[PDB]
RNA sequence: GGAAGUCGGCAAAAUGGGAAUUCCCACUGUCCCUAUCUACUAUCUA
RNA sequence: GCCAAGCGCGACGUUGCUUCGGCUCUUCCUAUCAUACCGAAGCAGAAUUCGGUAAGCGU
RNA sequence: UGUCGUCGCAAUGGUAAUUCAACUUAGUACGAGAGGAACCGUUGAUUCAGAUCAUUGGUAUUUGCGGCUGCCUGACAAGGCAAUGCCGCGGAGCUAUCAUCUGCCGGAUAACGGCUGAACGCCUCUAAGCCAGAAUCCGUGCCAGAAAGCGACGAUU
């Protein structure tokens, strides 16, 4: 159960939603909706499309990074042994990261408005 | 009552031929219907060629071979073999032959009487070998990310990995960027190449251009034009 | 050597993966196939009743040795975690973001030396060297790039196409530092990797493998004693 | 064939020319008949990923052409829904030349391999390079 | 193959019902029933 | 998907093209297999 | 023709060579191709052959 | 049927599911070998039927938003336009084996296999009797509800 990121909108793609597209280079494009899928079909550049996350990232409208709580998430290809206490701590860690990430989400907007 | 080209019947034909030699040969090879037209067309054409094999074996100089053929794309190739192996070609449709069908009677008169039957002609692989055409209009694909025109020819002539990559130095130096973009999946920028390292450090090259080269396939007409203008500027810089 | 069959399919190599420290079998199918492996390796190495990417072709989709295991990037997270729980700790498990997800089909690896696909990515080769701790050779088997499927490789023996030349046979055996035999399995099935799985002490062949082929693999593998 | 095959959207009807993905030398496959077609009135038989159909080699070697003989579809243009809910579609309609037993005549394939085709045909999965 | 009105199949369906299959169903009703 | 429709490329889209009525290529709701929209008709009222 | 129970015929037997024409459609019939169940056969098994019940359901 | 309404009853009429191959039983029964079953159980898929719109595709008069061309206000801007000018996206609705769900149980028989058992001191599946038994038959279930079939209940100008 993985919530993937759309190639175009960089938004959350959940099971059932959107489309998955495989290229001859075995590379997989997942689209959150038909609008993003068609935009890939006309091959519009995400950074050049005004509403995409890639545009909002590489135009100064969103933060380069946030090491909130020194870590937020990562693509871990090495599986980890289960532990109830560890699975507990990360869940508390996740909400703490989200709250702090929400905190910077507000100051930065104040900075841009200023 | 035997096969047309069997070794035994060929012995019987030459057994009756004796001092005489085959002057005119008629052929009415007719495969059954009930399959693809292309299958039936090639089934008739191969049976014509493979029956044309026994002809040159048995035919006298200046002989005539009248055979029924099914018109197809291989029909032009079959006429070519007829032209080299016979002096005159008389492909025609008699009034009695049904016009709705492709029964064409080719009269190959004036047998060339070659010294020996050419192995290329004997072998159907060589005769019906698909002849390559001029370079595919890959510039149209470059200029038009749209127009999905049902491309169906093969897979780049036995190309195992379709993710073809082209060196940055090779792409810049080459005089045919249109075919590079049309054929290559991406313009690779390996770190080992000293020229590629120069290309990264070049002020003209930008992050968008690097992203465009990383994924050529997901690019519009304007992005391709910008890459083409970029490579020309690099070419102007080198000389 | 033992004759085993998955359902009515003799290509047990496709539906299961065998190593020198663990065994991999499909999920949700006939329990007889898992029991066959358990009867011969249950008390030796753990056997994992798992599937990859929701597929029963885990044998040809996964590549690994007795130390480590590799799965394609298409492997689901739930499948990846399930492998870690079942497999023991000294067995590393690693994902591979490769253009060719058929890792088992493209890489034929034993515990010590591995032969990989000629077009395998450099990052994949680095990951193989890190996790498998094996020397990686980029070559081909009998002129066919699918080394993992056209070559059955073990510590004390290897099997390749019967069409390979003698000098190619000797060169491959010298490179693989192992005795190697050019032969066929499953009564003419030239895909030895698909029809044969062998560890360092036992071999498993398809139910359609001839007795002559069974005698041959036992002799080259020296597993009679 | 090994194991049951789930129903998926059909997008390769008869009278279709499709790309031949193996290294046997064939280029274009022409669909003439589809195995396992019921008596449906005025319905064109159709093919999907992993389905075996009678195909004729339009382009390729003269020797293997003129054989109406089964081919397994490995990639389908039309979007189809996997039972997990996600939708997939490939750019090209790719098929592999196979004997009735279930073994590919060629030695290697080109392009991604649909997983549904891979699980259905173990020999195809054995000869597959990228199962996506 | 026979349909759903096959007499032998209806016999076999009874044999499923006369075992824990219908049983599991009875107390499953009893649980929500005593609720 | 691409003439598999029908006695048949009739009408559309393609631009229609190439080669000897035929073949090849392209094209399309002709067909699989229909679905949606619009105006008018149709309906009721004086 | 030979017999020939019988009532000159004479049964069964026996000898003698020898305009029409087809698409869709609706139902219906069984004189049943398949599906369901039985019977017989040197029917080992498997695949059949033949014969019954049978028009529910397809073709 | 006082009147109106609610909740039901059910005479009768229609009916619906079809077929396949995969797992296990198996490489067992059986077979010199070659080969190779089936029942129970299980999973899918065809044809058909009844629905449905979560997801996907299609649809565009949402004339919803944006872009382009041209036109009109002296200019800028501002707008408005153009038989629905052109293009992209587009909810909502409709819709698609281009998407998804669901598709039931009792007896009674035919062929046939028998039980007891006379006729006929034996025998006999049959005469009187009785079991087993077909996708068959009749029910169940599902659809309608007699607009001159009916019940209980509520209140009463």
């Amino acid at each position: 159960m993985r919530v993937h990121t759309c190639y175009f909108c960089s938004g959350p793609v959940y099971p059932g939603h959107g489309i998955m597209f495989v290229r001859n280079d075995s590379k997989v494009f997942r689209f959150c909706r038909s609008k993003c899928h068609k935009n890939f079909k006309m091959k519009r550049n995400p950074r050049k499309v005004a509403w995409t996350k890639a545009y909002r990232k590489a135009h100064g409208k969103e933060m380069v990074y946030d090491t909130a709580l020194a870590v937020t998430a990562a693509r871990r290809n090495v599986p980890v042994r289960y532990d109830r206490n560890v699975i507990a701590t990360t869940l508390n860690a996740m909400k703490r990261v989200s709250q702090v990430h929400a905190k910077r989400e507000r100051l930065f907007y104040k900075k841009r408005l200023a | 009552v035997e096969d047309i080209t069997s070794d035994k019947c060929r012995s019987q034909l030459r057994g009756y031929l004796k001092t005489w030699k085959a002057d005119v040969v008629l052929h009415d090879g007719a495969p059954n219907v009930g399959s693809a037209w292309l299958q039936d067309a090639y089934g008739q054409a191969q049976l014509v060629l493979m029956s044309m094999k026994l002809a040159c074996e048995f035919l006298v100089a200046g002989g005539t071979f009248v055979t029924k053929v099914f018109r197809s794309r291989d029909y032009n190739n079959l006429l070519w073999v007829f032209k080299q192996l016979f002096n005159k070609v008389e492909a025609t449709k008699p009034p009695s032959s049904r016009n709705v069908s492709a029964e064409i009677f080719v009269v190959c008169r004036g047998y060339k009487a070659p010294k020996k039957l050419d192995p290329r002609f004997t072998d159907p692989r060589t005769v019906f070998e698909e002849v390559q055409e001029p370079v595919t209009n890959v510039d149209a694909k470059v200029f038009h990310p749209e127009k999905r025109k049902r491309s169906r020819e093969g897979y780049a002539d036995d190309d195992y990995t379709l993710h073809k990559t082209v060196l940055a130095s090779e792409f810049v130096t080459a005089n045919d960027p249109i075919q590079i973009l049309g054929t290559s999946a991406e313009i690779v920028f390996p770190k080992d190449d000293e020229e590629c390292q120069r290309l990264y450090n070049l002020d003209v090259t930008t992050e968008e251009i690097l992203l465009c080269c990383s994924d050529l396939q997901v690019l519009g007409k304007k992005e391709f034009r910008d890459i083409l203008r970029w490579r020309l500027k690099i070419r102007d810089e080198m000389g | 050597a033992l004759r085993a069959q998955f359902e009515n399919s003799n290509e047990i190599g496709v539906f299961s993966n065998l190593t020198n420290s663990y065994a991999l079998v499909a999920l949700g199918g006939s329990e007889n196939f898992y029991s066959v492996f358990e009867a011969e390796l249950g008390d030796v190495v753990p056997v994992v009743h798992t599937t990859i990417g929701g597929t029963r072709i885990i044998g040809r989709l996964t590549c690994g040795n007795r130390k480590g295991l590799l799965v394609p990037s298409s492997t689901t997270d739930n499948e990846l975690q399930h492998l870690r729980n079942s497999l023991p700790d000294p067995v590393k498990i690693q994902r591979v973001d490769e253009r060719l997800s058929a890792l088992g089909n493209i890489v034929a690896c034993n515990d010590y030396v591995a032969l990989v696909h000629p077009d395998i990515e450099r990052e994949t080769e680095e990951i193989i060297a890190d996790v498998l701790d094996v020397e990686v050779f980029r070559q081909t088997v009998a002129g066919n790039v699918l080394t993992g499927s056209y070559c059955a490789l073990s510590n004390q023996g290897a099997l390749v196409h019967p069409r390979t030349s003698i000098q190619e046979q000797d060169e491959l055996s010298s490179l693989l530092q192992v005795p190697l035999v050019a032969g066929t399995i499953n009564r003419g099935s030239d895909v030895i990797g698909a029809g044969l799985v062998v560890n360092d002490w036992c071999a498993f062949a398809g139910l359609d493998t001839t007795a002559t082929e069974l005698a041959v693999c036992e002799s080259i593998f020296k597993l009679q004693d | 064939a090994s194991g049951t095959k789930y129903r998926m959207t059909l997008g390769l009807p008869v009278q279709a020319i499709m790309n031949c993905a193996d290294n046997s030398g064939a280029k274009n496959l022409y669909i003439v008949s589809v195995f396992g077609t019921g008596a449906r009135l005025n319905r064109l038989p159709a093919a999907s990923c992993g389905d075996m159909v009678l195909a004729t080699v339009k382009k390729g070697k003269p020797d293997l052409r003129k054989k109406i003989m089964p081919a397994i579809v490995v990639r389908q243009r039309k979007a189809w829904r996997r039972k997990d809910g996600v939708y997939l579609y490939f750019e090209d309609n790719a098929g592999v030349i196979v004997n009735p037993k279930g073994e590919m005549k060629g030695s290697a394939i080109t392009g991604p391999v649909a997983k549904e085709c891979a699980d259905l045909w173990p020999r195809i999965a054995s000869n597959a390079g990228t199962v996506v | 193959t026979s349909g759903p009105r096959d007499n032998n199949r209806n016999k076999w369906a009874k044999k499923h019902l006369k075992k824990g299959k219908r049983a599991k169903n009875s107390n499953f009703s009893k649980f929500l029933k005593k609720k």
